[PDB]
């Protein structure tokens, strides 16, 4: 109850900052929170079990594993907040770019 | 005192067990990859060489039944004789001195302390790749800030507050 | 990097653009120097005790 | 060190109370369901098995 169940809930929405838009100015505060909150926990968790190098506890593999994809999220919507503030007067839309992502990837994505 | 061996020679024999508590200076220059030289100093206190003289048993310190703890190795452990004289009094007081030199295993806090540190960091340059228009740099970078902040208030409270190094 | 050749008419909207150009200049010098930075400080740091 | 039960044949019966602090190594795989196996051991520290035998 203590450290299992607010683990799951906080890797719950790992993959949200995904869904939400861009307009809402948001979504930094969200994978902030979700990677603070997990190593936080990372934390609590060392406080607990010995300090041997011998055996790594499941639940901290998944933690960290957890951690390294919160920052590619992180990472990637610092990229994508890049991309959906652009405009004629600053940056040009290359043909491949409108080609792919008008064309082919979206009707791939339905 | 445990009971000691004695023989019709009049050898005896006496290894009673002990938890002692010994100082030995700490440098975690290169932590969580150092390597510890704690050291003992073994030695009569009131009887000096010309009364009772120490004998190294073996030079090597015994290991055979020694308990792997999973976070210290021994690379080493060789109790060296010395003798040296003291203000206290004018003869020459010998003394074994067990120099034990254990190596950490890093596994543990490379995973729990570097590794997450090294993520927090990864994002310092990300905020000038940001949209001013986003509204969110500064929750980015004070974020950034704090994280690393409480990160080094948890290893002020691992290494020793030593300032030689 | 090149600014897009686009023309605009009216002068607040024109400078208020140009304003939010500087901006984007001043960010990517030091997105550069603090790439450099840290490539340059962490090897500089870690790398000589490896050694 | 409690009184001893001492027969008339001899026997003798200790049975005093202790509080052990034995170090075991302890795996922390499956926490928070795992499973540990801490050791005792016991024995007598001077006299061998030409002397002293357990059962
Ligand atoms: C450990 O310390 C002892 C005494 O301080 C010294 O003689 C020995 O060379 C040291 N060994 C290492 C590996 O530091
Ligand atoms: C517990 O450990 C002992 C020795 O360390 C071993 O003989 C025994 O099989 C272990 N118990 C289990 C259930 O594996
Ligand atoms: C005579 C005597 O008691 O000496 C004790 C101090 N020491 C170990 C430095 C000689
Ligand atoms: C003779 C004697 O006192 O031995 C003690 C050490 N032990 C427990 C390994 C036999
Ligand atoms: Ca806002």
């Amino acid at each position: 109850i203590n450290l299992i169940i607010p683990c799951l809930l906080i890797s719950c929405l790992t993959v949200l900052v995904f869904y939400l838009p861009s307009e809402c100015g948001e979504k930094i505060t969200l994978c902030i929170s979700v990677l603070l909150s997990l190593t936080v926990f990372l934390l609590l968790i060392t406080e607990i079990i010995p300090s041997t190098s011998l055996v790594i506890p499941l639940i901290g593999e998944y933690l960290l594993f957890t951690m390294i994809f919160v920052t590619l999220s992180i990472v990637i919507t610092v990229f994508v907040l890049n991309v959906h503030h652009r405009s004629p007067r600053t940056h040009t839309m290359p043909t491949w770019v409108r080609r792919v992502f008008l064309d082919i990837v979206p009707r791939l994505l339905l | 005192l445990t009971k000691a061996h004695l023989f019709h020679d009049g050898r005896v024999q006496w290894t009673p067990p002990a938890i002692y508590k010994s100082s030995c200076s700490i440098d975690v220059t290169f932590f969580p990859f150092d390597q510890q030289n704690c050291t003992m100093k073994f030695g009569s206190w009131t009887y000096d060489k010309a009364k009772i003289d120490l004998v190294n048993m073996h030079s090597r310190v015994d290991q055979l039944d020694f308990w792997e703890s999973g976070e210290w190795v021994i690379v080493d452990a060789v109790g060296t004789y010395n003798t040296r004289k003291y203000e206290c009094c004018a003869e020459i007081y010998p003394d074994i001195t067990y120099a034990f030199v254990i190596r950490r295993l890093p596994l543990f806090y490379t995973i729990n302390l570097i590794i997450p540190c090294l993520l927090i960091s990864c994002l310092t340059v990300l905020v000038f790749y940001l949209p001013s228009e986003c509204g969110e740099k500064i929750t980015l970078c004070i974020s950034v800030l704090l994280s690393l902040t409480v990160f080094l208030l948890l290893i002020t409270e691992i290494i020793p507050s030593t300032s030689l190094v | 990097m090149k600014r897009p050749s686009v023309v605009d008419t009216d002068f607040e909207r024109s400078v208020k653009e140009d304003w939010k150009y500087v901006a984007m200049v001043i960010d990517r010098i030091f997105l550069w120097m603090f790439i450099i930075v840290c490539l340059l400080g962490t090897v500089g740091l870690f790398l000589p005790p490896w050694l």
